[PDB]
RNA sequence: AAAUUGAAGAGUUUGAUCAUGGCUCAGAUUGAACGCUGGCGGCAGGCCUAACACAUGCAAGUCGAACGGUAACAGGAAGAAGCUUGCUUCUUUGCUGACGAGUGGCGGACGGGUGAGUAAUGUCUGGGAAACUGCCUGAUGGAGGGGGAUAACUACUGGAAACGGUAGCUAAUACCGCAUAACGUCGCAAGACCAAAGAGGGGGACCUUCGGGCCUCUUGCCAUCGGAUGUGCCCAGAUGGGAUUAGCUAGUAGGUGGGGUAACGGCUCACCUAGGCGACGAUCCCUAGCUGGUCUGAGAGGAUGACCAGCCACACUGGAACUGAGACACGGUCCAGACUCCUACGGGAGGCAGCAGUGGGGAAUAUUGCACAAUGGGCGCAAGCCUGAUGCAGCCAUGCCGCG
RNA sequence: UACCCGCAGAAGAAGCACCGGCUAACUCCGUGCCAGCAGCCGCGGUAAUACGGAGGGUGCAAGCGUUAAUCGGAAUUACUGGGCGUAAAGCGCACGCAGGCGGUUUGUUAAGUCAGAUGUGAAAUCCCCGGGCUCAACCUGGGAACUGCAUCUGAUACUGG
């Protein structure tokens, strides 16, 4: 349950470390993004020699949130923080080449198959 | 491991490791019993414990788990101290 | 076969140890002048019989501490 | 262990061997303990070609040094020559 | 007999001069490049840059004479037949020449690569004393009598793969008691205590349970004291620069005692003393593997550390120990990091600074070759197998020398 | 394979830089402070041996030039082996700790210094005399050298105690 100004950690080796959500994509007046949703981000901290830089403006898919995901029998899976994976602005495909921490099967899209394969763990 | 024998060596060294560990843990136990008697001031318990310990620090030396010199110091050291008290 | 050094006691403070300075003249490798050089050795003095300023005869032995590989042989001259 | 063998010097197509006593693990042309003969397989044989300090070879054997197949041959050959 | 018995100057300030002083040239040298040109050969050299990243092959195996063994192929065999009656194909059985997979032994600590780190648990010279040391070697004795397991395999079962789960079952030079036990370890001594393993080759009376006994020799196993080689440790001197770095230090310096190592040691811990280092350059900062030697110079020096050889250090990065005589392991293990590959999505796998080769960087540096024939290494009684060590071949005028 | 014999025919095998002084090698034409050269000086505005072409010549030769790079010449970091009045260089002056140096005699010591002996200073490399590849490079025997270090024993003039 991510909105504008929200800060997210980063679940890849893109070099970003902290990003801010500056837009929830996918509809007029849309309020929140959750696991599986794409956001627009600015990069607030990045490592020295990575694929991206501080102040760069791009997209990312949310892959872990504190609000969690509901499953069909009523269950909940919650994470201790909010993380995302950086995506090319145009192709919306991953910038990084590795993924860190657990992800959820909600990502099983044509689009995010690469993220679940790379993920250490899939919940 | 990549090479055929390298694989085999890792397997053998693990077996040996669990063998040695077992015998080594046993040995230190019997050494520790002697130091514990000494620290309670009993000649007999400590001599008795030294007599049980002797043959096994000796044997583990013969078996390469430790060198001869280590076995000797243990016997020398404990013998020194137990005599110094009773 | 008794290899040995002679020097004077610059410090006698330590318990059973002493610092000895061995001084010698050496030809300068490039400019030929003869220069004083000093070698300080931590030496063993069981019984602490060596006083500062004493001139003492020392010998090399096994390690006695992190920095002591020498022990006292005997005092030569004392209390100048 | 310690072995007596040929370290191959000389040039390409013109082998020349230096007989040496050495720790068998060191490389063939590497660290040795003592040089003890030489062997020219390309000697004109009009004059010399094979020279062995048999006294020091034996001394080293007496202390357990082993001996190459090729040095073991040279020694039997040189013992035959004189 | 001989073996450092060797040393040059020119142009350029001035109208001209002498002095001062820099710049410049003649010389040797090079792991070179580029431009033009280019016939052959012998010997040598060949990523100096990114310790940048690496597809693919290959670079560490071997022993059936330790062991249960057969699945391959090779014969052999009572007995099935090819039968055209000595030629034979298959059903069988390890009977044996061998041998996949497995246990076991020895080697994977050598050989080969690199110079990142390190101004010192480094190197060089010269000395010390407290130690271990596979294979090889001399000496003297052992090698007795037992026991419980297990891989392979069999049955059932999970995986896409990697690789597993159950219960069976079995061998040994795997593993453990027990005995034996000193010129061994502990101990003043009296005493106390410690090991092991078989496997082959051939054979005369003699004979059985036809396995062998027994006879004999080879070989391996155990103990102890030596030799040889290897390694660990300690001290002194030397081994770069900087003060636009002057103070540094609590395991710090020493002492006692316990622990610890193969061994001396603040190696470690407790307690005690308050020391220890430093202008003869400590501390901090920059740089760097050291040497034999190499180039230059008459020399003294200056510069330098490819190729060869010695020592050290490293093995994707940081950390760790396990096995072992030896490693904190170059093609081993574990954790963490960076990165890459496989996947049926659940999970797996790897580390060229070995030899070729690729991308990248660069002014610039080679073939994904042949062979174990020779020398040398590993295993084996041997035969032999393995060996990108090595021997060779290919490429380049890169250099030296020879010839056209 | 090395090497030896035979066959064919001069047949298939010459380029690079330079020529003003330093520096071996000179003329013409073109250009005209342009285009250009240039290690240093310095060439180019109408005779340019200096630019560019040509002929001629010099030096090298399967190479030749240019660039890079170390040492040399450079006595230009001067230990061997230099300087500071006017050329770069005496601190504006004095006191003074550390340090360097220290008059003269005797005795002593024996660290410096000197002598001898012994061990070590790996091999290769360098050098000398030989040997082997048709020669040479290359390979190789023996020597000499490693001018250094260390221990012991002496010498005692000089320096130090
Ligand atoms: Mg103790
Ligand atoms: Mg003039
Ligand atoms: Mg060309
Ligand atoms: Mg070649
Ligand atoms: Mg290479
Ligand atoms: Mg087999
Ligand atoms: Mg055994
Ligand atoms: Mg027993
Ligand atoms: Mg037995
Ligand atoms: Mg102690
Ligand atoms: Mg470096
Ligand atoms: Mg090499
Ligand atoms: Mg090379
Ligand atoms: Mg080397
Ligand atoms: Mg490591
Ligand atoms: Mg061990
Ligand atoms: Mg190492
Ligand atoms: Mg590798
Ligand atoms: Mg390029
Ligand atoms: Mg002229
Ligand atoms: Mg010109
Ligand atoms: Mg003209
Ligand atoms: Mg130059
Ligand atoms: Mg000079
Ligand atoms: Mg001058
Ligand atoms: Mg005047
Ligand atoms: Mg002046
Ligand atoms: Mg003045
Ligand atoms: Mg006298
Ligand atoms: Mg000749
Ligand atoms: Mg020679
Ligand atoms: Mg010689
Ligand atoms: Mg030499
Ligand atoms: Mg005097």
């Amino acid at each position: 349950m991510i909105q504008e100004q929200t800060m997210l950690n980063v679940a890849d080796n893109s070099g970003a470390r902290r990003v801010m959500c500056i837009k929830v994509l996918g509809g007029s007046h849309r309020r929140y993004a959750g696991v599986g949703d794409i956001i627009k981000i600015t990069i607030k901290e990045a490592i020295p020699r990575g694929k991206v830089k501080k102040g760069d403006v791009l997209k990312a898919v949310v892959v872990r949130t504190k609000k969690g995901v509901r499953r069909p029998d009523g269950s909940v899976i919650r994470f201790d923080g909010n993380a995302c994976v950086l995506l090319n602005n145009n192709s919306e495909q991953p910038i990084g080449t590795r993924i860190f921490g657990p992800v959820t099967r909600e990502l099983r899209s044509e689009k995010f198959m690469k993220i679940i394969s790379l993920a250490p763990e899939v919940l | 491991a990549n090479i055929k024998s390298a694989k085999k060596r890792a397997i053998q060294s693990e077996k040996a490791r669990k063998h040695n560990a077992s015998r080594r843990s046993m040995m230190r136990t019997f050494i520790k019993k002697v130091y514990a008697a000494i620290e309670a001031g009993d000649k007999a318990a400590a001599q008795k414990a030294f007599n049980e310990m002797q043959p096994i620090v000796d044997r583990q030396a013969a078996k390469g788990l430790i060198h001869k010199n280590k076995a000797a110091r243990h016997k020398a050291n404990l013998t020194a101290q137990i005599n110094k008290l009773a | 076969k008794i290899r040995t050094l002679q020097g004077r006691v610059v410090s006698d403070k330590m318990e059973k140890s002493i610092v000895v300075a061995i001084e010698r003249f050496v030809k300068h490798p490039i400019y030929g002048k003869f220069i004083k050089r000093t070698t300080k050795l931590h030496v063993h003095d069981e019984n602490n019989e060596c006083g500062i300023g004493d001139v003492v005869e020392i010998r090399e032995c096994r390690p006695l501490s992190k920095t002591k590989s020498w022990t006292l042989v005997r005092v030569v001259e004392k209390a100048v | 262990m310690v072995t007596i063998r040929l370290a191959r010097h000389g040039a390409k197509k013109r082998p020349f061997y230096q007989v040496v006593v050495a720790d068998s693990r060191n490389a063939r042309n590497g660290r040795f303990i003592e040089r003890v003969g030489f062997f020219n397989p390309i000697a004109s044989e009009k004059e010399e070609g094979t020279r062995l300090d048999l006294d020091r070879i034996a001394h080293w054997v007496g202390q357990g040094a082993t001996i190459s197949d090729r040095v073991a041959a040279l020694i039997k050959e040189v013992n035959k020559a004189a």
